[PDB]
C-alpha cells in the first residue's frame, strides 16, 4: 500500500525531479514485542534523518511529548525557494 | 628573421565541448586546450 501511494503522489516517477520531501512517514514502536525489520520498511528514509524509534512501556512515549512543547525549534526563512509555477527571476 | 619570431608552432586549440543528457539536468561541459590535450575526460553513465 506504501507502494501505491508514492506513485500516487508522483514520487519516484522522474530523474530530475524526486518529490521526497511530500511524503514523511514516521513510525513508533511502543512495546518490547516489537519487530525491528517491519517498522523499518514502513518508515521513510531521508537523508541525515532518523524516522525509526523503538521504545518501552508507553509512559516514557508520553515523556517525549511534553519535552518536545518545551524545546524551541529556531525556524529559518533563510534559503528557502518552494517550486511555485511563476518562476520568474527573483523568485 | 621576423618570420622566426612569429612563427606558431600550433594553431588553437579551445573547444567548448558541452555534454547535455536527458537522464540529467546539468550541461557537462569541458574545455580543452593545448596544455590539457592527449588527457582523457571520462563520464561514466550507467543509464543507456
Ligand atoms: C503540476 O502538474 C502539471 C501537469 O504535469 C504541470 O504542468 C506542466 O507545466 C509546465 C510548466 O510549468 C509545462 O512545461 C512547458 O509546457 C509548454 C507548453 O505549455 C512547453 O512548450 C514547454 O517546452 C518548452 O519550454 C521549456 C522552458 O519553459 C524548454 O526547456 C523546452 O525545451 C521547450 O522549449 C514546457 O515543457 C509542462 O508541459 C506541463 N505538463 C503537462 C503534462 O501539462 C505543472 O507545472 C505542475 N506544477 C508544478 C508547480 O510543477
Amino acid at each position: 500500500v506504501i507502494d501505491e501511494i508514492r506513485d500516487l503522489l508522483y514520487i519516484g516517477k522522474d530523474r530530475k525531479n524526486p518529490r521526497e520531501d511530500y511524503l514523511d512517514v514516521y513510525v513508533f514502536g511502543v512495546g518490547p514485542l516489537v519487530n525491528q525489520v517491519n517498522i523499518n520498511a514502513l518508515a521513510s528514509k531521508k537523508d541525515n534523518e532518523q524516522h525509526v524509534f523503538k521504545v518501552k512501556d508507553m509512559e516514557n512515549l508520553e515523556d517525549v511529548f511534553y519535552q518536545m512543547i518545551d524545546e524551541s525549534q529556531s525556524l529559518s526563512l533563510c534559503g528557502m525557494v518552494w517550486e511555485h509555477r511563476k518562476g520568474t527571476d527573483y523568485h | 628573421a621576423q618570420y622566426q619570431k612569429d612563427a606558431p608552432d600550433h594553431q588553437e586549440l579551445n573547444l567548448d565541448v558541452s555534454l547535455q543528457l536527458p537522464s540529467r539536468s546539468s550541461k557537462i561541459t569541458h574545455r580543452i586546450h593545448w596544455e590539457s590535450a592527449s588527457l582523457l575526460r571520462s563520464e561514466e553513465t550507467k543509464e543507456n
